[PDB]
DNA sequence: CAGGCACGTGTCAGATATATACATCCGAT
DNA sequence: ATCGGATGTATATATCTGACACGTGCCTGGAGACTAGGGAGTAATCCCCTTGGCGGTTAAAACGCGGGGGACAGCGCGTACGTGCGTTTAAGCGGTGCTAGAGCTGTCTACGACCAATTGAGCGGCCTCGGCACCGGGATTCTCGAT
DNA sequence: ATCGAGAATCCCGGTGCCGAGGCCGCTCAATTGGTCGTAGACAGCTCTAGCACCGCTTAAACGCACGTACGCGCTGTCCCCCGCGTTTTAACCGCCAAGGGGATTACTCCCTAGTCT
């Protein structure tokens, strides 16, 4: 298959056939699916150090969502691009002000 | 049945072998990834529009890349993607 | 034995391609076809096709109709069907095929008077092949064809004696018959890393000695064309017969050898023997398969027995090589 | 006895409620609101329980931030405790009103 | 069914306003983030059951409270 | 060019509800944008909105759905009786 | 071949069902297009354009003049209550802002 | 001998500005520091004017809005003078 | 060729002044001058940064006002008027 | 049309939490 | 001092996975020469639209300085809001028992997608006269100093 | 709680000016019949998961009593920005060169679904 022939995990095919039906353009280069398919690959890479990471701290080898906010939120630039997004049962990274504390 | 819990799971394996991923947190990432793609491909589609060209290339799904990812995530997007594409070509 | 069967998967299967643009199911009907030809019983039931690995359930559903009632619904619709005969009728015409089928059809062009009042609609190819259109549909005799043999042989020499020619095929593997002439040449100048001309000297001489009457394409590499064998002046003339001529490098002279000597089940057999001892082998040459698989240089080949050693596979007379 | 100064056991219960990932809102009550507020749109429709829970957690995510924003404005004021100006004019800076 | 609003109780809002990271609540917090749920889930509300009114069913779905979610910004992960 | 706009338009509209008032240039670009952008805006929701259903055409329901979705209340109410009445005029022909 | 109507006279409108089922068409929303969503379409467009030019032509009218410029259609739109929420977001060239001073921004008289 | 009172002076001027509808910012110097922030990118650039008053005029109406909800929250620190400190709580609570 | 350079102290104090003035404030701290032409330096750059990349697509040299007003509506500003 | 097969779907030992008893440091008064 | 509470270790629940077998729609068909055409890239203008100087011209920016109003501390009550302890109340949990509608599948048929002719509505030039931007005087209104 | 003396701020016409709006010619894209193709409408069938009810149990909610510590309120200092002359200066205002690039138009090359080997 052409996922093979990128050197890519994701499915090359899936999402040329998510382009076809999504209809945003009545047609579709050869090359698009491919580099759409590097692009999501590199973010859930990114997601995933990020996760396991964190995951390495409190001694759980298990990812929870909890572990997913902490890494999004932590990340600076990862902050930016899913600011406007909530994890469910994801909570909230420990602040205090400085003020409130004695 | 769409899903893309096999192949974010082979990331995983591939970055991370030691460490399992809950369902919960699977699912959450299968909505972030649709939420990524949805969005590139919402902004490719009105920006090959806005040109007057009537198909999407490598070279729209680039410029939409470049816009909604932040800097050295953009960055690093597109010389992987730029790398995958060459790599496919030949 | 089960003849019916066999001509019913054929005509099915020329329908497929000609009439349906399904060029998978015209090579599952001939697939079936030829799978049914080879059993050596009197088929009694499209289940008993079935068992066998080949045979499908359309196709064993097919021939079960044809056992109860001695035809196809479906195909003797079709049959009568003006429009889709008339394109399976001229797609038998060399050049004139699908497209110009339904084309044509379209435009009340359904037979071969249409075609010879319609010339100007017609390319060159295409006006070719309806010129011999019984012509080409006719067997060759061998000996016939040993004549076409000797006389491109003579020419081939004469253009260059460094030639090397040799006419490929049901021929070369002994058969009484063929339906056209393949010959290869080469020439040691020309190899996979080296003239843009080889191919045109003989074809030019070949033109000369009036062997082959007809061009339908010709390029540096490849020629096809029609030629006709010299009438004695006394007795009937020779019907016009369909030739090819391969330039192939000399590096790959031997490959091209043979895959073009065939036949086909037997090429098919020793490429998969090749694979389960390591190796892949084309039309061009024959590389190494590593432990993960990555294709290495090609082997240099300097003859079909050379390409038999590598395999360590015993040399196989093209007349053993039925498959 | 002893007691806790005020605050202490304050900050002891914030940080045990940052630090976990609960719903902090007990279900039936949520959901009987729901139904409640929902009954003026249509009357006699359906609810899935996971969209009840969806509900509760979108409710929650909205509420914790509009909370950590009016705390922020409410230190801003050079004060600790927080009173309802500083929730409305968190909703008004935030072009919600 | 009449003033389920009061079924969210004072230290429910108090836990919560806690994950929020505050010291000191006032006494008339409560009823006013009681009126603030109460306009953002009606705003939610809203669009959700106007999404079920076009799909033709009498109950919602989840999908649709994303759906809803994901039209005024308050975009939501984990439920697809 | 063939630059298209909304001039003939809203210059009718504004005859029909006010006879002896005139449009500046700049504020006539405005409201051309104004019209371009709410198009888009309702144009894309309905196309999503079918979308979701797996239907694969925009109709007048999800396009009611959608100026319910957009506008709010009073507006959506009359905007929605109105085109209502227009459709229902169309179809009677 | 009787004498052809146009379909927005057929509806009765003013803008045009021809135009928006062409951009519809062409603007890659869907595959196929109904034919009412053109003229329901239009006729939300009319309804919108007639309030905003209306709340425009009574801001300009109250303001002795005879003509509409961007600042009268800004104080249009911003002073409605629920028509400033339709366009919050926007900001409009030329248009100024609606004068309010606070209470404690006032001197204290006394 | 004749001052007016301090902060008389700028309300009546807080009606003028709010009652007109001018640019309020020089067209040069806005100019020079957009074609500067551009060649920042990337060199050998040409604006139109339509562009360059675009910018201005958006770079208005987002400098006005951020000072609304700047007096907000001095208003609200009981307090009539906008400090920086001000501009950072709009700025973080707004959200951006 | 001309290299443009200290652009930022173009916007005059009065400037901010007066566009604090249509915002609605009585007075002004004398150092949130600096802080305003920080929070406008940022602003630009978000704005244009797009607008370049959008002049970039096309091979075009120059950049109109409806690639801005098309970055503009990224950002959640929607520019009327103009385009 | 026929195969080949890559995702989708049940199903169970076991890593992986998870809640429950002491010791220790801290924490406030 | 001094009396009590959040983290480290054992330690028996518990529990939610990941590899392992079926099932069933995707999925590529297998090797390549042509082959006559469609989008896309490329060269050649036209002019217009932006940029760069060029000198007057003055509105606006820069600057200085008195001083008055507000930012900022500081102190003082005091009442509103934390803790703490009964108690009681309704939430979770775990069953049952219905049954309304979510979702799936099989026919058709009534809408829409193309497609030639046709024309009339909308787009560019092109004037032309009037709504409105200035523009000084003349009354009006607003504001601050005395008393 | 007044008057009085000055600074802003609307009403008087005039002055003219440039652009809003009809008007005409042109042209190309809505409009009108006609064909096919298929997307939903509509029915009928499962079956599942959502509502309702009951009891048991217990943890959180509610009410009451105190203690006290932040919140306002009131003074007191001083300093920092505002109002208002003076003194530059850089933004406008045309007024042109000038040339670079963004649209158009003719010419030639990836691709492309087969077409056959």
């Amino acid at each position: 298959t052409r996922s093979s022939r990128a050197g890519l995990q994701f499915p090359v095919g899936r999402v040329h056939r998510l382009l076809r039906k999504g209809n945003y353009a009545e047609r579709v280069g050869a090359g698009a699916p491919v580099y759409l398919a590097a692009v999501l690959e590199y973010l859930t890479a990114e997601i995933l150090e990020l996760a396991g990471n964190a995951a390495r701290d409190n001694k759980k080898t298990r990812i929870i969502p909890r572990h997913l906010q902490l890494a999004i939120r932590n990340d600076e630039e990862l902050n930016k691009l899913l600011g406007k997004v909530t994890i469910a049962q994801g909570g909230v990274l420990p602040n205090i002000q400085a003020v409130l504390l004695p | 049945k769409e899903s893309y819990s096999v192949y974010v799971y082979k990331v995983l394996k591939q970055v991370h072998p030691d460490t399992g991923i809950s369902s919960k947190a699977m699912g959450i990432m299968n909505s972030f990834v649709n939420d990524i793609f949805e969005r590139i491909a919402g902004e490719a589609s009105r920006l090959a529009h806005y040109n007057k060209r009537s198909t999407i290339t490598s070279r729209e799904i680039q410029t939409a890349v470049r816009l909604l990812l932040p800097g050295e995530l953009a960055k690093h997007a597109v010389s992987e993607g730029t790398k995958a594409v060459t790599k496919y070509t030949s | 034995l089960n003849g019916g069967i066999t001509d019913m998967l054929t005509e099915l299967a020329n329908f497929e391609k000609n009439v349906s643009q399904a060029i998978h199911k015209y090579n599952a009907y001939r697939k079936a076809a030829s799978v049914i030809a080879k059993y050596p019983h009197k088929i009694k039931s499209g289940a008993e096709a079935k068992k066998l690995p080949g045979v499908g359930t359309k196709i064993a559903e097919k021939i079960d109709e044809f056992l109860a009632t001695g035809k196809l619904r479906k195909l003797e619709k079709i049959r009568q069907d003006d429009t889709s005969s008339s394109i399976n009728f001229l797609t038998r015409v060399s050049g004139i095929g699908p497209s110009a089928a339904r084309k044509f059809v379209d435009e009340g062009i359904k037979t071969l008077e249409d075609l010879r009042k319609n010339e100007d609609k017609l390319n060159h190819h295409q006006r070719i092949g309806l010129k011999y259109f019984g012509d080409f549909e006719k067997r060759i005799p061998r000996e016939e064809m040993l004549q076409m043999q000797d006389i491109v042989l003579n020419e081939v020499k004469k253009v260059d004696s460094e030639y090397i020619a040799t006419v490929c095929g049901s021929f070369r593997r002994g058969a009484e018959s063929s339906g056209d002439m393949d010959v290869l040449l080469t020439h040691p100048s020309f190899t996979s890393e080296s003239q843009p001309k080889l191919l045109h000297q003989v074809v030019e001489q070949l033109q000369k000695v009036h062997f082959i009457t007809d061009t339908l394409s010709k390029g540096e590499t490849k020629f096809m064309g029609v030629c006709q064998l010299p009438s004695k002046n006394d007795e009937k003339e020779y019907p016009h017969r369909r030739i090819d001529i391969r330039l192939i490098p000399k590096d790959q002279y031997y490959c091209g050898v043979l895959y073009f000597t065939g036949s086909d089940i037997f090429n098919k057999n020793m490429r998969a023997h090749a694979l389960e001892k390591g190796f892949t082998i084309n039309e061009y040459t024959i590389r190494p398969l590593g432990v993960t698989g990555v294709a290495g240089e090609p082997l240099p080949v300097d003859s079909e027995k050379d390409i038999f050693d590598y395999i360590q596979w015993k040399y196989r007379e093209p007349k053993d090589r039925s498959e | 006895p002893h007691r806790y100064r005020p605050g202490t056991v304050a900050l002891r219960e914030i940080r045990r409620y940052q630090k976990s990932t609960e719903l902090l809102i007990r279900k039936l009550p949520f959901q009987r609101l729901v139904r409640e507020i929902a009954q003026d749109f249509k009357t006699d429709l359906r609810f899935q329980s996971s969209a009840v829970m969806a509900l509760q957690e979108a409710s929650e995510a909205y509420l914790v931030g509009l909370f950590e924003d009016t705390n922020l404005a409410a230190i801003h004021a050079k004060r600790v405790t927080i009173m309802p100006k500083d929730i409305q004019l968190a909703r008004r800076i935030r072009g919600e009103r | 069914l009449r003033d389920n609003i009061q079924g969210i109780t004072k230290p429910a809002i108090r836990r919560l306003a806690r994950r929020g990271g505050v010291k000191r609540i006032s006494g008339l917090i409560y009823e006013e983030t009681r009126g603030v749920l109460k306009v953002f889930l009606e705003n939610v509300i809203r669009d959700a059951v106007t999404y079920t009114e076009h799909a033709k069913r009498k109950t919602v779905t989840a999908m649709d409270v994303v759906y809803a979610l994901k039209r005024q910004g308050r975009t939501l992960y984990g439920f697809g």
